[PDB]
């Protein structure tokens, strides 16, 4: 190529490298904060898990704990995706699994419905012809308890009014900065409990089975947090890793382009001086 | 000689389609280098998927290469070449690994490979 | 000349270990700046702790700088500097303050300076 073209390429690559480095440095702090939020969530999850594992087996039944709800019908799918790209395979990894499961174990656009979080998954499903019932798009990078309260309550209500048979949720679980695992979790009917000391409740009972009608919808907030906090942590870690990889690639390209530029410069100088000397001695 | 009245209509069309796919793949190279395939669209990813396999299938094992590597050479008729590239373009072998297309003759040899290894 | 054939196996090993420690410390600068010192692991803490000692011990008080400082210069033999760096790598002086290693000569002058500080 020519010197001017190589110089322009170098300048563009340097600008891209700086932008990616800034994005990586932001994403590192965002991931660090998301880890603290996930840590803060722990004790409430622990206490509610214990109290549910105790009470829900209290010699009774309800729509949520039974092995089968209203006879097998439309299955509910809840998927959590980011609202913006540049996160690597973060969205695609979950979307491929969801697509495979839907196409393989239903084979009909009648016995399933999809609830999406994030713009990317919504666009992915709307590019195809799969029905979406509910969705939320723009969220804080560090959501608080009331951010997705309405969507979670509506998702529970869709099972409550018999519209859904069961709920499956898909998301990215945070394991390490470089490894995030796609996870499928059976949400409703919950169908499993913790093996704890079942009698330790001592709740002043208004009604031992009526309390379940309030507890189970609130225990359902495993969907809102136990998955979403991991999803946000995985999203930030994926952004950080993708941005550092992009920065490294840009630096390598800059090095190679600089070598090419220096070779071209030397060749140009040699050719110019040779032509000048030939013209001078041709006289 | 690459003219429809000399090589045939389907031969000409297959050649032009292969060249178009390779040109698109070459255009995608800088984006792929900078930030990988994660930000490509669905059609661009399919173009890359087809183009890598086409580029690998363009390789061949020569008779005179017996001295460098023990693999015997192969002679491929133009009809077999056209049929194989047409089949690759139609998407018949999108599930095979791209390493199975290296240094073979007919598409039957690509099919026989990836059986000595995982299918 | 940094090859065991002419400089000595112990000298080569000490130099390689010092360079590795310095490179390891250099790699952590961005994460230390972003998250902070307390966010590192224990081994990273030890690496930073020892590397900040090595960086300071690489300095020296020159004879020609006496006219400006008042501190006399020093001439450090290669055996002395090799042994001092080996001792620092072994962790013999991890409890000493880091500023004691700033502008001293042999490995005993740092001890004397630290004792003078308290």
């Amino acid at each position: 190529a020519s010197l001017r073209d190589i110089k322009t390429r170098i300048n563009a690559t340097k600008k891209t490298s700086q932008i990616t480095k800034a994005m990586e440095m932001v994403s590192t702090s965002k991931l660090n904060r998301a880890e603290q939020n996930a840590k803060s969530f722990v004790p409430y999850m622990e206490k509610i898990q214990e109290v549910v594992a105790n009470v829900a087996l209290g010699a009774g039944g309800a729509s949520h704990p039974m092995l089968v709800s209203r006879p097998v019908k439309k299955t509910g799918y809840l998927v959590i995706t980011s609202d913006r790209g540049l996160a690597g395979a973060y969205n695609s990894n979950v979307l491929r699994l969801v697509y495979q499961t839907i196409q393989k174990r239903h084979a009909s656009p009648d016995e399933y419905a999809i609830i999406v979080i994030g713009r990317v998954g919504l666009s992915f499903f709307r590019k195809r012809n799969m029905p979406v019932i509910l969705d939320i798009t723009r969220l804080p990078d560090q959501p608080s308890f009331a951010d997705i309260k309405e969507i979670a309550r509506k998702t529970v209500g869709l099972f409550a009014d018999g519209t859904f048979d069961e709920l499956y949720m898909y998301y990215n679980h945070y394991v390490s900065a470089i490894q995030q695992e796609v996870t499928e979790r059976k949400l409703l009917p919950l169908t499993d409990l913790a093996e704890n000391k079942q009698r330790t409740v001592y709740e002043f009972e208004p009604s031992q089975e009526e309390i379940l009608d309030v507890l189970l919808p609130q225990y359902a907030e495993s969907l809102i947090y136990g998955a979403l906090l991991d999803a946000k942590a995985s999203e930030h870690a994926a952004r950080m890793t993708a941005m550092k990889n992009a920065t490294d690639n840009a630096n390598e390209l800059i090095r190679t382009l600089t070598l090419s530029y220096n070779r071209a410069r030397q060749a140009a100088i040699t050719q110019e001086i040779t032509e000048i000397v030939a013209g001078a001695n041709a006289l | 000689a690459l003219a429809p009245e000399i090589v045939g209509e389907e031969h000409y069309q297959v050649a032009r389609k292969v060249q178009q796919t390779l040109q698109r793949y070459k255009e995608l190279q800088d984006i792929i280098a900078i930030l990988g395939m994660d930000e490509l669209s669905d059609e661009d990813k399919l173009v890359v998927h087809r183009a890598r396999r086409i580029q690998f299938f363009l390789s061949q094992n020569f008779h005179v290469a017996e001295q460098f590597t023990g693999q015997p050479g192969s002679y491929v008729p133009v009809k077999e070449t056209v049929r194989g590239f047409k089949e690759i373009l139609e998407g018949k072998y999108d599930h095979l690994p791209e390493d199975a297309f290296r240094l073979v003759g007919r598409i039957e040899e690509v099919v026989e490979k990836a059986k000595a290894m995982g299918v």
